């Protein structure tokens, strides 16, 4: 038999902090995911997952009006994932 | 929704990228990448989760549009939501996929992600450990080594999130 | 009255998984530890906090022997943190 | 311990890396910069942490190098940890400062890290939940807007980690 790490090669990309609300406008849909959305749509081309996730959380830094913070949680990603969109 | 329409990648822009650090990914017309989606909108006693068809439209899209299939369920307890987390795990077609996607979206509080028939009184709740638990390497070989994107719409608590201050 | 984050900024770099053990040597010290330093010392200076964690997450990769899993926890970074040694 | 030499970025390393999403770090000569090591290596009831000198004398150096002044407190109960957590964060010198780290090596168990009174019978546990909200932007307002990195050296269970294949 061999051994094989538990846990590994997770992210978790959550809306909001602990103990905090996530905004979801009724029509536009929920913020957080409109913003990932558009993050992912730009920079899947350039950047790893990490990189656009820090890159979500940047446009999130201004707490004006409905206020959130994303967070990124449990990292295990040993390596860069790239989506190589195209390929 | 989104068209999820994503920027492609060019022939040079992966070359600039590839070295030993980045994860491999398959070819592309013998893979068989698998997302899945669970939204809950509806619920027995939180007010109707209004404008979850567009996250689920822009979800589908994008995630389609960065190959993968993707499977949408809706409206279910924390005990399906365990079901369905555990027969996505089991799927055979990880075996011949490079990554996942598994994106959430409910209401949430602090303890987890909620099921349809939440309430302060009887609380049905998925706890964030239990994905974790239920995508690991025992009881998810087949993505072992393997990227897991898990994503969560959700509340982690009823906080505006905030601190005021003066100066 | 302005109102901010209340939390933004952080990262929480753990020895050890959830549930899971973390290694010291009794004359050599903690595993993580020394291998944090070692990481540190050579990339501080090319490379951001997150992609030096990247970094000693991988060295960790092959659970060979007493294996663990360092992770990246509550990332509220929004911008890239480079530590400029020397500056 | 380690020497913790430190490898320099040079003027045009640090040009190629200088543009709006990277945190600002302030002047060499005026900057305050604190590092806090919390270390318990003597317990009531769990065996001695032998090797712990060389944990805190390789950070000390790390830190120090990368230009913290390194504060380094020992063998400590939770509640010796949550007073020193919140002087560490109402230090003046952070207003001055452009980031901080805090390093935490002690045994640990899933509900976070062990005091040195820590025992099954009687927990002496320090929630890492806390830490974040001492260092918070309620709690710690001079570091808002700038990078705080907690280093964690502990258990997080007694589990071994992994799970066994045979192919």
């Amino acid at each position: 038999i061999k051994k094989a790490h538990i846990e590994k090669d997770f992210i978790a990309f959550c809306s909001s902090t602990p103990d905090n609300v996530s905004w979801r406008h009724p029509t536009m849909g929920s913020v957080f995911i409109g913003r990932l959305i558009e993050h992912m749509q730009e920079y899947a081309c350039s950047c790893d997952v990490e990189e656009i996730f820090r890159k979500v959380r940047f446009s999130f830094e201004q707490p004006d009006g409905r206020a959130q913070m994303p967070t990124t949680d449990r990292v295990t990603l040993t390596r860069c994932f790239y989506l190589f969109p195209g390929h | 929704g989104s068209e999820g329409n994503v920027k492609l990648c060019s022939l040079e822009e992966a070359q600039r990228i590839w070295s030993a650090e980045i994860y491999p990914i398959m070819d592309k017309s013998s893979r068989t990448r698998l997302a899945l989606i669970i939204c809950n909108e509806e619920f027995d006693s939180i007010p109707r989760r209004t404008g979850a068809e567009v996250d689920i439209t822009g979800m589908t899209m994008l995630l389609q549009n960065l190959g993968y299939s993707v499977d949408v369920k809706k409206n279910l307890t924390a005990s399906d939501m365990t079901t369905e987390l555990e027969a996505f795990a089991h799927r055979p077609e990880h075996k011949t996929s490079d990554s996942t996607f598994l994106v959430f979206m409910s209401h949430g509080i602090r303890e987890g992600i909620c099921g349809k028939k939440h309430s302060e009184q009887v609380p049905d709740i998925l706890q964030l450990n239990a994905i974790f638990n239920m995508l690991n390497t025992k009881n998810c070989p087949s993505l072992k080594d393997k990227p897991k994107v898990i994503i969560i719409q959700a509340c982690k608590g009823d906080s505006p999130g905030v601190v005021w201050f003066k100066d």
